[PDB]
């Protein structure tokens, strides 16, 4: 088949900067009609892939001219000229000249933005969950940057590490931030044997943890 | 892409 | 207004077959080929095969070969791809897309999340999370397979929603969702989280109550 080697795997770029993604085919992708069917696709999180560039450099309507493509022979390049928050996702080159059609491995665009501190919220287990004998305490850490963040759970002042489960969103398509959800699951009997539950988030934006907590007795 | 039936 | 219609999910046991369908809406079916593309998690697209309604020709990628059968029902405006003898390597999201001769993939389906596993479906247990702006949440716990869909107030509340990707633990998935609303709107107005689990055909609404 036609191999499509795409570089880089991961492309950090500041808002308004210039991104360039390269693709190198194993063979010429010129078709017998004289045209070359090199195409570039973007897969934004949660969505289907969408075409940006066709026939090496042509642009369908609705695709801004900030996206441009060029290529000779085996070597092809896609250029995003002023990165916008919505340009985040994984980009793929594609050859459509020779069956089986093939995609490159993909290049994830990461947008560098100004630092932002998390908004933190804590949530006791619902009574409906308590009726089934388990209890999950939840902490949301929303709209912060950069992506790295630490969370620590304290039950009655004592650190807890077992039963914690953390998940990060992808980068936000509108403000280029990240969010994270932390869930501590305990037995309902264990949840009822202690009083105070605390979630503390430590992030680069500040030396002091942002602390949230509750008591069941309130 | 060219399409798998373009040459018929 | 052109659209391609695809099933949201299919749970398949190892060794069994799946049939995926792509139904066109808003264009003359025979003027475009239907192609299928496999998306592996985190990264990767693979062209799987194609069927051309005009000439009847079909092709598929040789990595799956012997296992893909591509067909079309021209009277239903529907394309089909049967994939036989599935294993864990075949779990992925499968898209269909249309292609005119010497054209490009202009329209895409929303994709079918295919999971190959011997476990049975498990609908979610959805839990409301309740305690300036107020942030409220929904915990969607203990469901298999992927995906679930989460909307707030049946989708009328779309700004300020964060839905966190599922994590697999003890062979069941868990995710959460948070919505941030003005302190003026809650609890004075109703905020409901709406969860749909296509592989079990189930739907759940949980009212966020103080």
């Amino acid at each position: 088949d036609v191999l499509m080697t795409q570089t880089p795997l991961s492309l950090p770029v500041s808002l308004g900067g210039q991104a360039s993604i390269s693709c190198r085919s194993s063979q010429s992708v010129v078709y017998s009609d004289g045209d070359t069917y090199l195409e570039w696709y973007l897969q934004k999180p949660g969505q289907s892939p969408k075409l940006l560039i066709y026939k090496v450099s042509r642009r369908p309507s609705g695709v801004p001219d900030r996206f441009s493509g060029s290529g000779s022979g085996t070597d092809f390049t896609l250029k995003i000229s002023r990165v916008e928050t919505e340009d985040l996702g994984v980009y793929y080159c594609f050859q459509g000249s020779h069956v089986p059609y093939t995609f490159g491995g993909g290049t994830k665009l990461e947008i560098k933005r100004t630092d932002a501190a998390p908004t933190v919220s804590i949530f006791p287990p619902s009574s409906e969950q308590l009726t089934s004998g388990g209890a999950s305490v939840v902490c949301f850490l929303n709209n912060f940057y950069p992506k790295d963040i630490n969370v620590k759970w304290k039950i009655d002042g004592s650190e807890r590490q077992n039963g914690v489960l953390n998940s990060w969103t992808d980068q936000d398509s509108k403000d280029s931030t990240y969010s994270m959800s932390s869930t501590l699951t305990l037995t309902k009997d264990e949840y009822e044997r202690h009083n105070s539950y605390t979630c503390e988030a430590t992030h680069k934006t500040s030396t002091s943890p942002i602390v949230k907590s509750f008591n069941r007795n309130e | 892409a060219v399409g798998i039936g373009a040459v018929f | 207004q052109v659209q391609l219609l695809q099933s949201g999910a299919e749970l398949v046991r190892p060794g069994a077959s799946v049939t995926l369908s792509c139904k066109a809406s808003g264009y003359a079916f025979s003027d475009y080929e239907i192609h299928w593309v496999k998306q592996t998690p985190v990264r990767g697209l693979d062209w799987i095969g194609a069927f051309d309604p005009k000439s009847g020709a079909s092709a598929s990628n040789q990595k799956v070969k012997g296992r893909a059968i591509l067909t079309a029902d021209k009277s239903s405006s529907t394309a089909y791809m049967e994939l036989r003898s599935l294993t864990s390597e075949d779990s992925a999201v499968y898209y269909c897309t249309r292609l005119r001769y010497f054209g490009y993939f202009d329209v895409w389906g929303t994709g079918t999340t295919v999971t190959v596993s011997s476990a049975s479906t498990t609908p979610p247990s959805v839990y409301p999370l309740a305690p300036s702006m107020v942030t409220l949440g929904c915990l969607v716990k203990g469901y298999f397979p992927e995906p679930v869909t989460v909307t707030w107030n049946s989708g009328s509340l779309s700004s300020g929603v964060h839905t966190f990707p599922a994590v697999l633990q003890s062979d069941l998935y868990t995710l959460s969702s948070s919505v941030t609303v003005p302190s003026s709107t809650w609890p004075s107005e109703t905020v409901t989280c709406n969860v749909a689990h296509p592989a079990s055909s189930t739907k759940v609404d949980k009212k966020i109550v103080p």
